[PDB]
DNA sequence: GCAGACACTACGAGTACATA
DNA sequence: TTTTTTTTATGTACTCGTAGTGTCTGC
């Protein structure tokens, strides 16, 4: 019997909006560390990586482990009608295809029994390397979806740069060329606006623009975002939950190819 | 373990050694494999000769299991393959590279004579241009569908009918994966009301040691509802050799005893026909009448009155045979 | 690295390696030689080199300015009533410091499948911003394109190549790849490129890597021999009445696994141009879409196609 | 700047004594653009289809000291210098040519704020500013509200005082319907292919190219008399590796050869009647009546023209098996629409265009038919739902 | 090489905010006293004359003339990310292409470098406009504004009338009237809403609603506004800036008089 | 003649939307008492009932009873041309056959009048029985259309139980099962909210859903909203719409499944 | 703190065509 | 030397107009 109860609503909400566009269904891996997703975009270009911890939640138990592949546009329709300010229980028996989903009124009167109906996908588990990265920046994440935003007014495609100096953002459009620099913005007094460079090594890479602004649609989750890129591994753009866990976001690279001149 | 499947799914070649017919080609696309240097692929051919399961076979031997989700972007018909589609998640697929490990990606477009021409001219540059990143396998049953650019664009192989002789070796497997008593006849109804295809073989064969628990001709014939050679060499002798109403009764009496549908009828007398020597004029009218019987079956009609219309089509020739001489 | 088929690795980068249309060619190695090329629409059969020698002519005009004054839409993108009014109009509109001679190039490949709206609001930036802008057109179907476009540029129109000028390329592609090879193996090849040259370096590099050398039989195990090869001869044989000839074309075209609907395109293509009586083509094309009718109507057997040869039989003998 | 101009670029007239039109149209839009002199100008001194144009010309003026006729329309097909005259005309006048054009975003409010800027205002200038005579090009591709906004500020009494110019392509379109009513309808014959002949000498003279008038000729009857195509034709076919252009260079059909969009009218008095007296052969007839008839398109207008205008004829078949075995080809059409229609399956679409071959086939004649616009089908589908 | 600082960024985005759907095109006409923006519509309704001087920006270095095509749309997406306190460096070279704006709009040391694709146009020369003009008044930019808004809330055009009182503003329409009675405001605290007067023979024009709630969008790039119009010469308006220059818009009357 | 002055213009442009696309025709009956109006829907399914009494009227004349038909095709795109806070009047003669509205242009500045066409038509009025219904229950307004959207995106169908201690909204459809509870609601600051159960008898019915979509839209009239339930008697949807009169709504039940044992 | 304005995307609606 | 209109049943594609809505400006 698996019963996981969100000590808040507003993070499952927020949760699902970053994913609304882009992940096709849900896949609830769950274990007694907690629950697991790791699913692929309908393009098969994106890598969605979700761990919510145990200790997150309000009351969290798991007798056998469980893999509950769940439609997520049926999930979008039920977390429309959900407050910001209540518990919600998620609820599956152990051979059961009903997904209960429990909470409460916005108007704090009624419970809401949603069930969902399970999906039998036999998708391959894919292994991640969690390989060490040439660039670790740390950065806030209001400004990375403004940056994603003003430059999606240009073109489409980022060459997004790093290096000691800072994360560096580049697009050559229609128009022209959008160049944004920013570095070592550390000295104001909030902690999450900071621009933190960690490792050496300078990589150049070009990603699509429309999965890095629906990367950053979970701006809510956390006040400050990880940025992890390297001259093989894909672009890493690490969320860390307070008290819940942690989401990241992975981005393979658009060929580019040089001209012959 | 066992698995409750269907015995065209339960048995299928996930290697490409457990295929039969097409050796060639196997042996080339093998070839194809092992050099990495695997084209765009156009496979083509009569439904239920192996087009998806080779496809399959390869996916699986040039990808591993880590790294499948990632490498192969499958879409078929059961899946929106419109022009939005082609500019939207298959060129994204083919215009980036790889997460886990480096190397060539695929692209399978199975029941690709179902797209729309403009999908499928949009499909032009994104193979054309994206070669070095990723490949695209078109299967189609019918290659008029499928524009001729993308016929230019890839290597066509044909995936014809299999023989029966090498289908054979497979039902055996079959057979003796699932312990069933099948004699020499058994098999050789199997491989005739097969023609070619190896899904129905698997479906007339489940069907049949479901329903009698032996696999004979008779059994096959029973289970299938197909006619015997026997009645069909009958039907035109008595079509051929006596009157109206003599060779009306006895058709009639066979029809109700054997409980034949006049399509088989059709399609056997229409077999036996050529192999008869019949004048030219004579073979012309029969091929008309029979053809136009055939047609008269698609709509809701009474199949006696067409049995008589297909006792007449040869009671007319009668004469003309004899005073021919 | 990956190697690339031989299709596109070796695709010509100069104008002086493109064989077939020597004429037009040779004006196109004028023209990227000198310069002030006008609008170009460049038709023809799939495979014959149009749109290697539009960008051939691109490169060799631009250089190593081909990233800023070069712009390349293809069917896989938008080119909607939007594109031309908005990055068409304004691509031509930009300022991009060329020699004398040289002008920004749009290249819009497969022309077919753009609207007829664009296509109208592709005609004033054509003729406006012709001093400093230069269209590259290629297509398949050339009535697709417009008049008012058509009017507006040197409309070329490629042929077929030949058995020599696919040969020559195919030496070539032996030569640098070292192929053993025989004269009839290669006469093979051109007999299932049919005029296209991408079949032909398909069908080597298949027989080359299937079995490691070129005779008719090695071509022959993995090609296959063209369709209305055997069509043509099945109508001729319907022509004069001659049921079992036609019947053991069709049969033998019936268990190579050739599905009814292709069978009756290829005999209506056959029958479209055929050397007969004017009457009795077209008494066969009713005949025929007669047979497709049933075919489409869901009953589509060797019945049905025995019934369609014997009636084009019977209309020779129907005067 | 000769490497860096188009040939129609360097060539093209900037006067009007060098246009290449037919001169009774260009007389009559310089007449028509020299009635607004009175209104425009405040100086009271400006310095068959021929009869109705000479009858506009002088029919007077409205009681507002301007023609009852506020538009010109200019219809033809392409490349005969419709355009050019417009700009030609309205240079000469002293105007200041307004170019809207189908690049532009032609929705109505864009539509009526571009027309309210172009026709209701003065000049900066002041004066000796040039005034604005609106010309819109492409007029056949707009849509209908447009038009209704064009015609609601051609009849809004915001009163008009400016002259505007419609170019189109085809007169014909539904969309152009209450616009022929109302304007100065000037219908662009072909081009004379002795001063286009002419014309294509100069303009080879001027480049250092020789060419005889028979190959000049050979090039204006391939090209339709088109002055672009001809020119970019020339432009592309002398280069500078050879100077003596040939016959069979024309006559190839590697370069110059561009798809005719025929009419509806051409077509049917090409099945209808045989060509006048190589071309003789009935195969040649049969392919260039299918290549025809499937360039014109509008197919169901062909076949509703076919089916009104085969029993009109002088027919020799006075047993009536031609008939019938038209009226069965028809049938066949109407089964392959239907068939086409029901089972989704529109592979069946490329036999009817065999229809106008067959109606050339049984009903080839040396006369001179009289072909009239099919009527009877709209008529009756219109009275049926009525 | 050519680059220009503004000191800031209020000049730039309250311009071409005030031409945004004015006109199609910006030609920045560079020389060694200043920056000229010289317009004019294709229908020949509007004319934009910007200038601004070397005085006015931080940094004004230029070796060469140059003529900057750019198109408005283009340019008008960079100010939109730009800030309204903040440094850009408008920079080019002699012969390119390519036209840089540099700043550091949010204040948090996020160095934007934008670039725009030149256009080039064919050259319309206009020499000088004359200025013989009878009826010159001065006016508060913000209260201009404020009848062009009043006044679009019924009509579709205006009638403006100089007069010895001032300026009368008045549309008809099926929904109403509306008349303004501009008197001498010269009894007040503030030195910019008073209207001075400096005029002769007062006329009566017909303008367009909608080109002149376009000049009225520049209300907070100057204190005041000053009306100068005549018969058959078009109508100005003028926004004197504080310290970089001058801007003025000119405006063809209709043809029907009122 | 026929004379009446509304009070507010709100009045009649939220409730003409709610019968747009429920019933065809707006019969209005005329009588000294007030005006009524009792209209089914051509699915013989839905009935509503809108009595105005006199009393709220600016002013009211009636002289003679008359009844007139007019069709919500023609008064609906009138009702977006009247404004929201003017005043509405409606004037009928008693020989001519239109009915004319005089009303304020929502510039107000003039007099904008409308004529309409009186449709004649024979129906006769079906009469409600009036029965003492098994379940009677009060639900707030604003809240209850809430209810009917969320079970809008789960099935075409729901299903009301109506037992001693709440309402129950359910909907099993091919996502899952939708089931709320509402229940004890008298703890609140406003008295719009009091949810309180008024019998004991306990009855489960369900009903179409796009009908109870439609009962929904006349909600910003009234604070409240009244439920009744029974055995066999259909439901009623009850408003009490400001101080003029009170609106009733009725709904068939839908078929029940043979589930014999 | 709440009313007005700006562009944003999702959605409703109209139309063409589908062959060689 | 001669031109008006809406029917075929789905499916897709294109294009254009409209309406909630998130967010910014201001007193
Ligand atoms: N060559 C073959 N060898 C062995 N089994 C085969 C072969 N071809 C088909 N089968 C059997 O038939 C099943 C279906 O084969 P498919 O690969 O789906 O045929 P197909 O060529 O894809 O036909 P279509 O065109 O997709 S309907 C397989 O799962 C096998 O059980
Ligand atoms: N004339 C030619 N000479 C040499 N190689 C050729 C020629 N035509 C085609 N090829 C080869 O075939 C490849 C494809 O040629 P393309 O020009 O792309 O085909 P295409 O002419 O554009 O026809 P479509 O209509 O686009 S399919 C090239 O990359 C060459 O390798
Ligand atoms: N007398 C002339 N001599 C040489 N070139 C000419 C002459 N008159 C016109 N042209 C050119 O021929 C072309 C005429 O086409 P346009 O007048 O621009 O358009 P159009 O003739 O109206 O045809 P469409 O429908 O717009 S394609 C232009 O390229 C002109 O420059
Ligand atoms: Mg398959
Ligand atoms: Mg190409
Ligand atoms: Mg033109």
């Amino acid at each position: 019997m698996f019963e996981a109860r969100l000590v808040q609503g507003s993070i499952l909400k927020k949760v699902l909006e970053a994913l609304k566009d882009l992940i096709n269904e849900a896949c609830w891996d769950i274990s007694s560390s907690g629950v697991n997703l790791q699913s692929m975009d309908s393009s098969h270009v994106s890598l969605v990586q979700l761990t919510l911890r145990s200790e997150g939640f309000d009351t969290y138990r798991c007798d056998r482990n469980l893999a509950m592949g769940v439609n997520l546009t049926s999930m979008s329709k039920i977390l429309k009608c959900a407050g910001n300010e209540d518990i919600i229980t998620l609820r599956a028996e152990d051979n059961a295809d009903t997904l209960a989903l429990v909470f409460e009124a916005p108007n704090q009167e009624k419970v809401s029994d949603y069930e969902m109906k399970l999906m039998d996908l036999d998708v391959e588990q894919l292994g991640i390397p969690e390989q060490e990265y040439s660039c670790v920046v740390k950065m806030p994440s209001g400004e990375f979806a403004r940056i994603c935003r003003d430059l999606s007014h240009i073109g489409d495609a980022v060459v997004i740069s790093c290096a000691k100096d800072g994360v560096k953002f580049s697009a050559s459009g229609e128009l022209g060329n959008g160049n944004i620099k920013l570095s070592q913005t550390s000295n104001v007094d909030k902690e999450e606006e900071a621009v933190t460079i960690e490792m050496n090594e300078p990589v150049q890479l070009t990603f699509a623009l429309r999965y890095l602004n629906f990367f950053t649609k979970a701006t809510p989750l956390s006040s400050t975002v990880t940025l992890s890129m390297s001259a093989d591994v894909p672009l890493v753009v690490e969320y860390k939950i307070a008290d819940m866990g942690h989401l990241k976001y992975y981005l393979a690279p658009k060929i580019e190819d040089e001209e012959g001149s | 373990k066992i698995r409750n499947l269907p015995w065209v799914e339960k048995y299928r070649p996930q290697t490409l050694n457990d295929l039969i017919s097409h050796q060639d080609i196997l042996s080339t696309i093998q070839k194809f494999i092992n050099e990495d240097r695997l084209p765009h692929l156009l496979l083509y051919g009569p439904p239920g000769t192996g087009k998806t399961s080779t496809i399959l076979a390869c996916a699986k031997q040039l990808y591993k299991d880590k790294e499948f989700g990632s490498m192969v972007l499958e879409l078929n018909a059961s899946d929106d393959r419109g022009i939005d589609i082609i500019r939207g998640p298959i060129l994204s697929f083919a215009s980036t590279r790889t997460i886990f490990k480096k190397g060539f990606k695929l692209v399978i477009l199975d029941e690709a004579d179902a797209m729309t021409q403009d999908a499928q001219n949009a499909l032009r540059r994104v193979i054309e241009k994206f070669t070095e990143n990723t490949r695209f396998c078109l299967i189609c049953n019918y290659l008029s569908k499928i524009i001729p650019a993308l016929q230019s664009r890839c290597t066509r192989f044909r995936f014809g009918p299999l023989t029966p002789e090498l289908m054979v070796p497979r039902l055996e497997h079959v057979v003796e994966e699932e312990k069933v008593d099948i004699s020499e006849d058994g098999m050789k109804a199997l491989v005739t009301l097969s023609s070619g295809d190896m899904r129905r073989a698997l479906n007339i064969l489940q069907s049949t040691n479901m329903a009698f628990g032996k696999v004979t001709e008779e059994t096959v014939y029973t289970c299938t509802g197909h006619p015997l050679k026997s009645d069909i060499a009958n039907i035109l002798d008595w079509m051929l050799n006596q009157d109206f109403t003599t060779a009306y009764r006895n058709i009639t009496e066979l029809k109700t005893l054997k409980g034949l549908a006049l399509h088989d009828i059709l399609t056997e007398i229409h077999l036996f026909v050529h192999r008869v020597d019949f004048p030219s004029s004579v073979r012309i009218h029969l091929l008309t009448k029979m053809a136009d019987i055939e047609y008269r079956l698609s709509v809701g009609t009474n199949e006696k009155i067409q049995l008589s219309s297909l006792i007449a089509a040869f009671q007319v020739t009668r004469d003309l045979i004899v005073a021919e001489a | 690295h990956y190697e690339l088929p031989w299709v596109e690795k070796y695709r010509p980068v100069k104008l002086n390696e493109i064989v077939g249309n020597e004429d037009t060619v040779s004006r196109l190695e004028v023209f990227a030689r000198e310069g002030n090329v006008p609008n170009i629409i460049i038709a023809g059969p799939p495979g014959t080199g149009k749109t290697t020698s539009i960008l051939c002519l691109a490169r060799a005009l631009l250089g190593p300015a081909l990233k800023d004054a070069m712009l390349e839409l293809n069917a896989s993108n938008d080119r909607g009533i939007d594109v031309v009014r908005n990055k068409i109009k304004m691509f031509a509109q930009q300022k991009v410091t060329l020699p004398k001679g040289r002008h920004k190039i749009i290249i819009l490949d497969e022309a077919d499948s753009m609207t007829d709206g664009a296509q109208q609001a592709l005609r004033r930036t054509m003729e406006i911003y012709s001093k400093t802008t230069r269209f590259a057109l290629a297509c398949n179907a050339s009535d697709k394109i417009i008049e008012p476009i058509q009017s507006r540029c040197a409309v070329l129109r490629y042929t077929k190549l030949t058995d020599a000028q696919i040969l020559t390329r195919l030496m070539n592609v032996i030569e640098k790849e070292r192929v053993p090879y025989t004269d009839d193996g290669l006469e093979a090849i051109i007999f299932t490129a049919q005029g296209d040259m991408r079949q032909a370096l398909n069908n080597l590099q298949s027989t080359f890597s299937g079995f490691g050398f070129i005779n008719s039989e090695n071509v022959f195990k993995v090609c296959d021999e063209p369709h209305p090869l055997l069509v043509k001869e099945m109508i001729q044989h319907c022509v004069n009445a001659n049921i079992d000839e036609a019947y053991k074309i069709l049969a033998h075209l019936w268990h190579l696994g050739y599905s009814p609907e292709d069978i009756i395109g290829n005999i209506f293509r056959v029958c479209k141009t055929f050397q007969m009586a004017e009457y009795l083509k077209l008494e066969f094309i009713k005949e025929i879409g007669y047979t497709h009718m049933k075919i489409a109507e869901g009953v589509n057997s060797l019945l049905q196609m025995a019934g369609l040869l014997a009636r084009l039989c019977q209309k020779t003998m129907a005067p | 700047a000769s490497s860096h101009c188009l040939w129609v670029d360097e060539f093209a007239p900037r006067h009007y004594t060098e246009l290449l039109s037919d001169d009774f149209t260009n007389r009559c839009l310089l007449k028509w653009l020299k009635l607004w002199d009175l209104v425009v100008f405040g100086h009271e001194r400006p310095s068959s289809h021929e009869q109705v144009l000479e009858e506009m010309l002088e029919a007077g003026l409205d009681p507002s000291q301007r023609p009852k006729q506020k538009v010109a329309l200019l219809c033809g097909p392409p490349g005969l210098g419709k355009t050019t005259l417009a700009h030609v005309i309205a240079r000469h006048a002293g105007y200041s040519v307004v170019e809207m054009n189908a690049s532009d975003d032609r929705s109505p409010e864009v539509f009526r704020t571009r027309i309210e800027a172009a026709t209701q205002m003065e000049s900066v200038l002041g004066a000796g500013g040039k005034p604005n005579c609106l010309v819109i090009d492409e007029i056949d591709g707009a849509p209908v509200a447009a038009i209704n906004v064009l015609l609601s500020i051609l009849n809004r009494k915001g009163l008009l005082m400016r002259p505007i110019i419609c170019i189109c392509n085809d007169q014909f379109a539904p969309s152009l319907r209450q616009l022929k009513q109302q304007a100065f309808l000037l219908h662009f014959p072909p081009t004379l292919p002795s001063r286009l002949v002419q014309r294509l000498q100069e303009v080879s003279l001027r480049q250092g190219m020789r060419a005889d008038p028979g190959v000049l000729a050979a090039l204006c009857e391939k090209t339709d008399n088109d002055i672009r195509a001809c020119i970019n034709t020339l432009q592309f076919l002398y280069s500078r590796g050879q100077r003596e252009l040939s016959v069979r260079d024309v006559q190839a059909t590697r370069v110059g050869l561009k798809d005719q969009r025929r009419g509806l009218f051409s077509v049917w008095q090409e099945v209808f009647q045989l060509p006048r007296a190589s071309l003789t052969s009935a195969s040649q007839r049969f392919y260039r009546v299918l290549h025809a008839a499937a360039s014109a398109g509008e197919h169901e207008k062909v076949v509703q023209g076919l089916f009104d205008n085969f029993l009109r004829l002088r027919l020799r078949d006075s047993s009536l098996g031609a008939v019938c075995v038209a009226l069965d080809w028809l049938a066949f059409d109407d089964l392959l629409a239907g068939a086409a229609h029901h089972s989704q399956s529109f592979q069946l679409l490329r036999y009817p265009p065999f229809l106008p071959v067959a109606f050339h086939v049984l009903f080839a004649s040396s006369h001179t038919p009289r072909i009239t616009f099919p009527s009877s089908q709209q008529e009756a589908q219109n009275r049926m739902s009525q």
